[PDB]
RNA sequence: GACGACCCAUUCGAACGUCUGCCCUAUCAACUUUCGAUGGUAGUCGCCGUGCCUACCAUGGUGACCACGGGUGACGGGGAAUCAGGGUUCGAUUCCGGAGAGGGAGCCUGAGAAACGGCUACCACAUCCAAGGAAGGCAGCAGGCGCGCAAAUUACCCACUCCCGACCCGGGGAGGUAGUGACGAAAAAUAACAAUACAGGACUCUUUCGAGGCCCUGUAAUUGGAAUGAGUCCACUUUAAAUCCUUUAACGAGGAUCCAUUGGAGGGCAAGUCUGGUCGCAGCAGCCGCGGUAAUUCCAGCUCCAAUAGCGUAUAUUAAAGUUGCUGCAGUUAAAAAGCUCGUAGUUGGAUCUUGGAGGGUGCGCCGUCCCCGCCUUGCCUCCGAAGCGUUUACUUUGAAAAAAU
């Protein structure tokens, strides 16, 4: 009830093929990034009555 | 810069022979000032001199152009070094004293304790 | 409403109801003192012990997997326990005669999910973080 | 030694609604962070208690008279309360945004010295601006009546005078080396 | 503890009416052993610099007192933590000030100068009255001053001018309805007012309803009146106040009003 | 101008004495005395009250209104945390009262000690030695071992605050002062403003096309002028002397920074009807559930969310929990009315004994509005006060007495 294996530990961590990090830009300080979150929510964010939309969308 | 020493909430205190009062010194845009130039300032308001102007206390404000202390100038310039505190005389070319640091001298008297009377034997020792 | 009303029946109804706590699991778990009697962690939160053995543990149904615990002793009550070795590959970092931090599940001392009979996990190996660990921060030191 | 938090959580914490509201505030009102609108609903919210308390005691109650009128007449010093309100039973039907006027950062652009509730905060938090004999750099401050006019520019800070700016003086010496010798 | 005297006071177990500060230090003054009982009194080192700021440190109260420029009730006294109170008179000469030491409305020993005589006399009440040794009857004042031959009017609670170089009792007051009075004690400490009655009780604890020159009425514990002379005639000073309590609300008219213009 | 004494009171106290309020437990129901348990009486003792002790003499005292016995993540309280209201839980720990200094017991001195930075024995521990001897007690301050989930300098000073002594002057690991210090709490930086440039929407004009236009946000393009301490640093302040703060000449912001994090993105639950990889494997998943080849749960990126100089995790406990239910539970069938009745304690108990205009507080501009009061049989008697003085209470009402911190 025990006896089997583990020669699988670890199996998909270590053939997932790494990534690099790429990188780019900074996020905001504080205040100003609570102010472009405002801006692009609410402000950018006029909105169109399409039914709605999403926040982390593709096609 | 000009500066202005104001001198406020006067006493005369006559049991400690001193004029006891709060300094509030402006220097509008930079900061500061030296206590020997604010004992040389106020030394000729109290028709007093320097050696009778303790000085003390003092913090500028917030933000710059301000300082606020506190001040005595002394009656006598015996009554001072007599009501005095020892280490404010010392500050200025009046006043030093020896030192120690303290636990040398407590472990010479420990020393001495192990002795019987004598302990000026405890003193050779040390 | 099961329950005198008279001015005077404090004492009744003081006493009814010191009685009847006693169902209350919470309340007679304090009042036993269980967790300082029967318990494996003292009554405290966190436990170190030493590893005896790697158990690869047979996920209850309707799951399937090899679970990967270790069995250990704890030093404060030579108490034998086994807790469970979280993320992938983990293991492998905790070795026979180990030592480890473990902790509780976070269900009250109830065991988790489909691990069977485990009630705790592994924290700290090298004295070290199995977190640190995993992602390369810090190593096996040695 | 002893001390008081000044902020309380709510109580819960994913009502689309509720999140919306708080980041019009932050956007308005040049805030930093949730915290800092949970700060002044929770200043608000003792404020309502104990304005709701005294609303239930007897008027002329020794009580409720002498302490009643001292809330009214703290919450009007600060300008966040009006008169016919400067009774309880107004304070009672009261908001949030009635302190949050009050702060610097939102008066410093109101009266063009600014133009941005933005430019306002760095402003502050930068030396620029006494309440008239005194630096303040809490954006936080909380501006009281018979102060709204002292507000200014400090003495000495560029604007208010004063040289130029370790970056102005910067660019000065920067004409001077090069194109005026070698 | 558990085998001897308290030498120490840790600063917050001391009494509030001293208004010393919270941050400071551990420790505050504690009384020596004198005429006036501990939460009763008023440690000279927190009148020369607490109340008076004379002094700064204490080791500048110390090298003020050493010189021997205080008395109390006329005969120096050179203890930091000497135990001065109610009807005290403290003088500090090279400087001419002479103060009595009466309560506030507040209940805080007052900064009440009085007049170069006056400094002269104190009023005692009677504590005891006895009949001592071969047979002499003697009075005690609550400032724990024994005279000896008093005239036999003089009976437990009426008060009692004693002179003060001399010692010498140089008359006296009846405890009866209608007196003048002030109160040493309790939640009404510092009230004046006259009297009205005395409700008794065997076993324990008489009662003294007062009413103040406001028909303001109020009781304490027998204990807590002092007798100071005849309605509307003070045999002493009283402080700014005349102990009247106003309230809370009364108390933020005359602030206002005073001042932010009325001179 | 430089301490004793007798006796009394005083002050700081002390030692005992009053009541009233304490956790869990009945798988603790009778207990307590021939080694006094309860009482008489007298003495001895003590600072003194008292079976404290002792003689003689009684046979008491306590209990279902929980005694007795036992247990204990019990020092007790002021207090703390959790907020409808009710409540619910904690309290060793900055104050108060009590207790101890390796364990036990005894004692000296002195006003005060059954003291341990006194002593003495034993008991347990440890140390020096030339082996006969001899010296010791960090639940003081640092530090160290052991223990563990867990906790700082073998640092400076008596200047502050106070204390003590023969004492202004000395002495204080009391205490202050710095160092360590994300318990935890406050303030809140890591980038603001135009311009082109554009991307855009309510407004207006026009039949439409089309154009103008205010409010502006981004988003680059770089500009362009406009900025501040974080560091660094003459000077100065702080303070016993320093440090840091709060102070500032000279420096210190074009992003690749002077470079913000930690969890989450299938449901609850805020946020990928992703791309690569794997294929009920590794893993995820408090719970429901995912993954068995188009994985929005995995593993990584990308992207996005949330809280933000903090955030995750474990755990005690509390709120939520009207799932302990006073307020305010359920029990025909869901977990739960004893088969039935008698019955002591306890709880609980019918109707009925007195009736039938102005004084004072806070609102509104001399007027009034709205409480509260004696009024349109109400303490008797003693013979206005005083006194007699209460039929008992509970209750409720009005006072005093009511530690500060909180």
């Amino acid at each position: 009830k025990v006896h089997g294996s583990l020669a699988r530990v670890g199996k998909v961590r270590g053939q997932t093929l790494k990534v690099a990090k790429q990188e780019k830009k900074k996020k905001r300080t504080g205040r100003a990034k609570r102010r472009m979150q405002y801006n692009r929510r609410f402000v950018n964010v006029v909105p169109t009555f399409g039914k709605k939309k999403g926040p982390n969308a593709n096609s | 810069d000009t500066v202005t020493i104001r001198t406020r909430k006067f006493m005369t205190n006559r049991l400690l022979q001193r004029k006891q009062m709060v300094i509030d010194v402006l220097h509008p845009g930079k900061a500061t000032v030296p206590k020997t130039e604010i004992q040389e300032k106020l030394a000729k308001m109290y028709k007093t001199t320097p050696d009778v102007i303790f000085v003390f206390g003092f913090r500028t404000h917030f933000g710059g152009g301000k300082t606020t202390g506190f001040g005595m100038i002394y009656d006598s310039l015996d009554y001072a070094k007599k009501n005095e505190p020892k280490h404010r005389l010392a500050r200025h070319g009046l006043y030093e004293k020896k030192k120690t640091s303290r636990k040398q001298r407590k472990e010479r008297k420990n020393r001495m304790k192990k002795v019987r009377g004598t302990a000026k034997a405890n003193v050779g020792a040390g | 409403m099961g329950k005198c009303r008279g001015l005077r029946t404090a004492r009744k109804l003081r006493s009814h109801r010191r009685d009847q706590k006693w169902h209350d699991k919470q309340y007679k778990k304090a009042h036993l003192g269980t967790a300082l009697k029967a318990n494996p962690f003292g009554g405290a939160s966190h436990a170190k012990g030493i590893v005896l053995e790697k158990v690869g543990v047979e996920a209850k149904q309707p799951n399937s997997a090899i679970r990967k615990c270790v069995r250990v002793q704890l030093i404060k009550n030579g108490k034998k326990i086994t807790a469970f070795v979280p993320n992938d590959g983990c293991l492998n970092f905790i070795e026979e005669n180990d030592e480890v931090l473990v902790a509780g599940f976070g269900r009250k001392g109830h065991a988790v999910g489909d691990i069977p009979g485990v009630r705790f996990k592994v924290v700290k190996v090298a004295n070290v973080s199995l977190l640190a660990l995993y992602k390369g921060k810090k190593e096996r030191p040695r | 030694w002893v001390c008081r938090k000044t902020y309380v959580t709510p109580r819960r914490p994913f009502e689309k609604s509720r999140l919306d509201q708080e980041l019009k505030l932050i956007g308005e009102y040049g805030l930093r962070n949730k915290r800092e609108v949970w700060r002044v609903k929770f200043t608000l919210a003792k404020i309502r208690k104990a304005a709701r308390e005294l609303l239930t005691l007897d008027e002329k109650d020794p009580r409720r008279l002498f302490e009643g009128n001292a809330l009214l007449r703290r919450l009007v010093r600060i300008g966040v309360l009006d008169e016919g309100k400067m009774k309880l039973d107004y304070i009672l039907g009261l908001k949030i945004e009635d302190f949050l006027e009050r702060r610097l950062q939102t008066q410093v652009f109101k009266l063009g010295l600014a133009k941005s509730i933005h430019h306002a905060r760095v402003l502050i938090r930068q030396r620029h601006i006494r309440v008239r004999k005194q630096v303040v750099n809490i954006p936080s401050f909380i501006v009281r009546l018979d102060s709204q006019k002292h507000i200014d520019f400090s003495l000495r800070s560029p604007y208010g005078g004063g040289r130029p700016g370790r970056v102005k003086r910067k660019n000065a010496k920067k004409g001077q080396g090069g194109a005026g010798a070698g | 503890m558990a085998r001897g005297p308290k030498k120490h006071l840790k600063r917050v177990a001391a009494p509030k009416h001293w208004m010393l500060d919270k941050l400071t230090s551990v420790f505050a003054p504690r009384p020596s052993t004198g005429p006036h009982k501990l939460r009763e009194c008023l440690p000279l080192i927190i009148f020369l610099r607490n109340k008076l700021k004379y002094a700064l440190t204490g080791d500048e109260v110390k090298k003020i007192c050493m010189q021997r420029f205080i008395k109390i009730d006329g005969k120096v006294r050179a203890d930091i933590t000497y135990p001065a109170g109610f009807m005290d008179v403290i003088s500090i000469d090279k400087t001419g000030e002479n103060f009595r030491l009466i309560y506030d409305t507040k209940g805080r020993f007052a900064v009440h100068r009085i007049t170069p005589e006056e400094a002269k006399y104190k009023l005692c009440k009677v504590r005891k009255i006895f009949v001592g040794t071969k047979g002499i009857p003697h009075l005690v004042t609550h400032d724990a001053r024994t005279i000896r031959y008093p005239d036999p009017l003089i009976k437990m609670n009426d008060t009692i001018q004693i002179d003060l170089e001399t010692g010498k009792i140089t008359d006296f007051i009846k405890f009866d309805t209608g007196n003048l009075c002030m109160v040493t004690g309790g939640a009404n400490l510092g009230r004046i007012g006259v009297i009205t009655n005395r409700e008794r009780h065997p076993g324990s604890f008489d009662v003294v309803h007062v009413k103040d020159a406001n028909g303001n009425s109020f009781a304490t514990r027998l204990s807590n009146i002092f007798v100071i002379g005849k309605g509307n005639k003070p045999w002493i000073s009283l402080p700014r106040g005349k102990g009247i309590r106003l309230t809370i609300a009364e108390e933020r008219d005359k602030r206002l009003a005073a001042k932010q213009s009325s001179g």
